RNA sequence: CGUCGCUACUACCGAUUGGAUGGUUUAGUGAGGCCCUCGGAUCGGCCCCGCCGGGGUGCCCUGGCGGAGCGCUG
RNA sequence: GCGUUUACUUUGAAAAAAUUAGAGUGUUCAAAGCAGGCCGCCUGGAUACCGCAGCUAGGAAUAAUGGAAUAGGACCG
RNA sequence: UACCUGGUUGAUCCUGCCAGUAGCAUAUGCUUGUCUCAAAGAUUAAGCCAUGCAUGUCUAAGUACGCACGGCCGGUACAGUGAAACUGCGAAUGGCUCAUUAAAUCAGUUAUGGUUCCUUUGGUCGCUCGUACUUGGAUAACUGUGGUAAUUCUAGAGCUAAUACAUGCCGACGGGCGCUGACCCCCUUCGCGGGGGGGAUGCGUGCAUUUAUCAGAUCAAAACCAACCCGGUCAGGCGGCUUUGGUGACUCUAGAUAACCUCGGGCCGAUCGCACGCCCGGCGGCGACGACCCAUUCGAACGUCUGCCCUAUCAACUUUCGAUGGUAGUCGCCGUGCCUACCAUGGUGACCACGGGUGACGGGGAAUCAGGGUUCGAUUCCGGAGAGGGAGCCUGAGAAACGGCUACCACAUCCAAGGAAGGCAGCAGGCGCGCAAAUUACCCACUCCCGACCCGGGGAGGUAGUGACGA
């Protein structure tokens, strides 16, 4: 080719949006943005299919043009915008703020919160850029790039940013007795505690987590997003907080469902 | 014995003319657990593609091999082997791959048939794009 | 593109070669010069009004400009009238009274957080020597061993 | 243009790569520079990614550092001598790099007659006709002549540039090049090499 | 089982430098574009000469006008 | 943060979707399709599989290859 | 479901073939009442093409004296609409086909520590030091005469705007640092002293960019003569002290000194619109924008390891025509024979090099199948190649682009005979070649893409018509 491409055949999609076959031959395609294409959830699936507060096309164009939604602290009014990872989508006029986080099965479902926790979200860093004639820089996961960090905190560390100010409050040093989530590959939505590191100059480097029900799996590093101290999280989390049932567990699941609600 | 060249030859980091009353020879490491050896900083050759006294840094793959011929100047040729696996007939079969890898002086002790242990790098030339990190002997027949 | 042309000097050149007059005109030639035919529009630009019409730094520039009476068919005409190239400054002191502000503002933001670092430092400094002259007062005792 | 492929020649073994494409922008060569020592004249030139190079078609001045007492300087320019590469680039003159220039570098006395207490030359018993030089020498204090005692014990010339503030050396061959980078600023040597070079100004003998 | 004898069939060798087509390919010329060296049509413009205005302190700049080094330079 | 080896075997990461094999659903059934079921509510949109090589991690039967015999022998001072 | 039957002989047991049998996908014949899905000029000719279409764009916010039109409070210049010019934005995506290409393309695999990246998100935006109450001059639309058989052909005169084209202030402001050192103070000895303390002056004072240098960012160790700033002062008398982060690995991000900085130029707002009050000329919030450099995003590009069809009636090849290496350079975004200049004579091969064919585009996959495997993958998804054939280049972040230009060869149009213009392997539709394959219809509503952007466009796409490929 000689240039960049544009549009996004329906099939070629990531598998974690559930679109169907019929209705069409190309899906939207995800602006630049902070986020990886792979990684991240557009708006006009969150509010067309997922949240379904409007059916056509020109009505979503026809609902954030009217200055309703504030993605985590600045209104877009992109209709495809990439909304990723720790992201508090925070609408004025029901109020319904709403956090993104993975399901435990591999995809990611509607989580909401309250308002008065939708104040603050955690954050991984990346690296420590020292800004000569001066000071260290941070980056971020979302590439959140921030001055004048800490002589402590570290290249995998994990922090809990403000809103309106972008700027820290804590943070937690990676050590075997936290918490873990498992964002990418056959562990895709799985939370545990930390049990051991391993160490491959040259290659990268893995980590085993154990499930509270005695599960270790492992997975490499570049997965892990610490969110807590020792057993206790810092945040809400959806329902289940990452069992992964076995399949013939979820026939109990819903075989008893019924035979117990109705 | 040093400078039959046209040019000068000298390493270009190092200031060699203040108020001289030898000079201070440039080494680095490697990384990976590879002890430099002790012929490279006492000694007086120089080159800019030695991994230890040179501008290349050591990145990739990590190979071996067997040397088979020297009549080139400053790279030698190894000679790989491995076994390709039919999977209808239950076999295998013999192949033989070679490649030109660049030497560093620093090897004295090298014969023919001796057990090579390679590593990547940038492009060096045409078709040397490994450097020579350790050199052994073969099965004995030290007179 | 190529093109064809013609050349730069006059040999054969029929077809209309358009005469220019750059010199006076002495007497008088009927259908040239009867009538001095105004030009269509007139000025604009705000250095170009204020010096041509016999006028100094400190004067006004809101009356000096061409009215041109028209002819409607049912209305009274009307002065047309443009407003262009930097007039003088009625609130364009208002961005600048800003932009000189926020000027204030980001080295007021650039001034608070750099003692503060400072401050962060202050801290961790007197662990810093505190440190050192700790655990190497313990490894003296270590070394008496 | 011209081209910087690969597979317009042969394999390892001899064989031919046949062709699966046509030539591509992004494999530009350009055709060369070869400036000269005249005026001072520079085009502009764009490139990949919107960027700018500056070539360098005749050039005069230079910015010549001495590497021992941490000092540079802008200097003049006149001859070529050796050349590492062409024994006919310097028939034609041109410069780049590794090409020891001798560029006569005014000759050592823009540069050093720069508050250095010394004179140097002038076969000796002779003096200078004007009295300028001997006005720095003849100015006392109380302690800044002491002060110029220690920058004074501290301090001798080489032998062989204590001979050579006529014309003006150079080992230097400014490291950039001058048809990439603009201008052209290189660095006099002291010893060891003005030996080597020296040796290759000995055999020269056409 | 074979020779000869009538009909029918496919390739083969072969004449005339038997023959031509099309594709891969050497030595001599070689449109056209791109860097270079100059070229200077041109529009100039200020200054450099000369006039009145005015303000200024006979001259200095400011707005029409007579002329010139091809002066400076894009 | 090494423990001087390959060949062989087991584990662990990693492996584009669709397709195929496969659960769920009553398009009036079916091939398809991923929806829909109760008086505003409740969900679903799974899994498995994925050779040949390279990276990790343990295994030492079999199959190759090594030391001291012109002793320049391997420790210990 | 790991399966068989007829046929030599006067009759029998055999090796062995022939014909049956069932799936599959192209054509064709005969017959054809109904209903849901659904292939379609790929096989010969990547051979040629009339007509009609297939890419443009404005918001409360760059410039509207477009009456083509139309506010009335005018008398201090502008209501909202609203062709053209520019500026930006795209036109480099999307589509269509498979002629070339046999370690090349590709899939998996790893590298950028060897480099560039419009836009988005976030940074930064006095760091650099000595007419501005916004400067200056031209060119569209328009008006007004035209030439030209003909074209999206264009000149001449007059106007006139800019987030275009170019100039170049004000500022915070006092200062310190490093140097040159007017000169300045003090002790002592008679001093020629070594012991000390103050300081005008000139330069200069990031980042980007180029050169050179310094240490850092070192690990456990001692016995002593010339020095003398601190503390023992007991009488020469004996102990000492100050410090950026990483990476498997830096000539990395770093800090400091001497200067260097292109007139075909480097940064420092000489921008507009909504509210909008505050104070004696003075003060906030919001935005649209625009540039430098650091991250980030979609990526792109060069390389690593291993992995392919038939042929020995192709067994030796390459190399002053760069073949395989060493040195210094040139170019280029960077690494290298990529290319010049100088030296050496080497590199692959029966473990199948080299040369030739292919009715060869590759891979995901499809049909039959016990287990093994054979054959097919032109064709809707990813990745590359190409627009009759071959070479060349502009603008631009990005193209050797062809619904963009410059020439040759082949094919080809209108002409007043002076000249002009072109490219369906884009959707439809004809000619042709064939055993061999559909409507010159309707629409932006769905899915989505472009732009200055809620609002205009899209033969991409969708819905119908033909349709016994088939289910
Ligand atoms: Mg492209
Ligand atoms: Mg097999
Ligand atoms: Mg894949
Ligand atoms: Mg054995
Ligand atoms: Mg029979
Ligand atoms: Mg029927
Ligand atoms: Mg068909
Ligand atoms: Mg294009
Ligand atoms: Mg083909
Ligand atoms: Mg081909
Ligand atoms: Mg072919
Ligand atoms: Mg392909
Ligand atoms: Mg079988
Ligand atoms: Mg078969
Ligand atoms: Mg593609
Ligand atoms: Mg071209
Ligand atoms: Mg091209
Ligand atoms: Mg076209
Ligand atoms: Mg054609
Ligand atoms: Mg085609
Ligand atoms: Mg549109
Ligand atoms: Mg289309
Ligand atoms: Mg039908």
């Amino acid at each position: 080719a000689r240039g960049p491409k544009k549009h996004l055949k329906r099939v070629a999609a990531p598998k974690h949006w559930m679109l169907d076959k019929l209705t069409g031959v190309f899906a939207p395609r995800p602006s630049t943005g902070p986020h990886k294409l792979r990684e991240c959830l557009p708006l006009i699936i969150f509010l067309r299919n997922r949240l379904k507060y409007a059916l056509t096309g020109d009505e979503v164009k026809k609902i954030c043009m009217q200055r309703f939604i504030k993605i985590d602290g600045k209104v877009r009014t992109d209709i495809t915008y990439p909304a990723g990872f720790m992201d508090v989508i925070s609408i004025d006029k029901t109020g319904e703020n709403f956090r993104l986080i993975y399901d435990t099965k591999g995809r990611f479902a509607v989580h909401r919160i309250t308002p008065e926790e939708a104040k603050y979200k955690l954050c991984k860093v990346r690296k420590i850029f020292v800004g000569t004639k001066g000071i260290p820089h941070l980056v971020t996961h979302d590439a959140r790039t921030i001055r004048y960090p800490d002589p402590l905190i570290k290249v995998n560390d994990t922090i809990q940013i403000d809103l309106e100010t972008g700027k820290i409050t804590d943070f937690i040093k990676f050590d075997t007795g936290n918490l873990c989530m498992v964002t990418g590959g056959a562990n895709l939505g799985r939370i545990g505690v930390i049990t051991n590191r391993e160490r491959h100059p040259g290659s990268f480097d893995v980590v085993h987590v154990k499930d509270a029900n005695g599960n270790s799996f492992a997975t490499r590093l570049s997965n892990i997003f610490v969110i807590g101290k020792g057993n206790k999280p810092w945040i809400s989390l959806p329902r289940g907080k990452g069992i992964r049932l076995t399949i013939a567990e979820e026939r109990d699941k819903r075989l008893a469902a019924k035979q117990s609600s109705g | 014995d040093i400078q039959t060249e046209r040019a000068y030859q000298k390493q270009p980091t190092i200031f060699q003319n203040k108020k001289r009353v030898k000079l201070p020879r440039y080494y680095k490491n490697i990384g990976l657990g590879f002890k430099t050896p002790k012929e490279a900083i006492e000694g007086t050759y120089i080159d800019k593609k030695c991994p230890f006294t040179g501008n290349v840094s050591i990145r990739g793959r990590i190979l071996s091999g067997v040397v088979t011929k020297m009549k080139m100047q400053r790279t030698i040729v190894i000679r790989r082997d491995y076994l390709h696996y039919i999977r209808k007939y239950n076999r295998f079969e013999k192949r033989h791959k070679n490649m030109s890898v660049h030497l560093s002086p620093c090897f004295r002790d090298v014969q023919i048939g001796d057990i090579v242990t390679v590593g990547e790098c940038r492009p060096l030339s045409k078709t040397v794009r490994f450097n020579v990190l350790k050199v052994t002997k073969a099965a004995g027949t030290k007179k | 593109k190529r093109k064809s042309v013609r050349g730069c000097i006059v040999d054969a050149n029929l077809s209309v070669l358009n005469l220019v007059i750059v010199k006076k005109g002495e007497k008088d030639i009927p259908g040239l010069t009867d009538t001095t035919v105004p030009r269509r529009l007139g000025p604009k630009r705000a250095s170009r009004i204020r010096k041509l019409f016999n006028l100094s730094k400190e004067d006004d520039v809101r009356q000096y400009v061409v009215r041109k009476p028209l002819n409607k068919e049912g209305k009274k005409p009307r002065t047309k009238a443009p407003k262009i190239q930097r007039l003088v400054t009625p609130r364009v002191l208002q961005h600048k009274r800003r932009r000189i502000a926020l000027k204030k503002q980001r080295t007021k933001k650039n001034k608070e957080e750099a003692a503060e670092y400072a401050k962060l430092l202050a801290k961790r400094m007197k662990e810093a020597k505190e440190k050192r002259q700790e655990q190497i007062a313990k490894r003296r005792r270590l070394s008496s061993l | 243009g011209i081209s910087r492929d690969n597979w317009h020649k042969r394999r390892k073994t001899g064989g031919k790569r046949k062709p699966y494409h046509k030539k591509r922008k992004y494999e530009l060569g350009r055709p060369a520079a070869n400036t000269k020592i005249g005026p001072r004249r520079i085009h502009t030139v764009r490139v990949r990614g919107g960027n700018k190079k500056y070539r360098a078609l005749r050039l005069d001045v230079g910015n010549f550092s001495w590497g021992s007492e941490c000092c540079t300087r802008k200097t003049r320019i006149i001859d070529v001598v050796y050349n590492a590469s062409n024994n006919e680039l310097v028939r034609t003159k041109t410069l780049v790099k590794n090409c020891i220039v001798l560029i006569d570098s005014t000759p050592y006395r823009q540069w050093y007659e720069s508050h250095y207490a010394l004179p140097l030359g002038r076969k000796k018993g002779a003096k200078l006709t004007p009295e300028e030089e001997e006005i720095l020498n003849k100015k006392r204090s109380k302690k800044i002549q002491k002060k110029y005692d220690e920058r004074k014990k501290n301090a001798k010339i080489s032998s062989l540039l204590e001979e050579q503030f006529q014309q003006g050396k150079l080992l230097a061959c400014i490291a950039s090049r001058p048809g990439q980078c603009g201008r052209a600023d290189g660095y006099v040597l002291e010893g060891k090499e003005l030996e080597f070079y020296l040796r290759k100004i000995k055999a020269r003998k056409g």
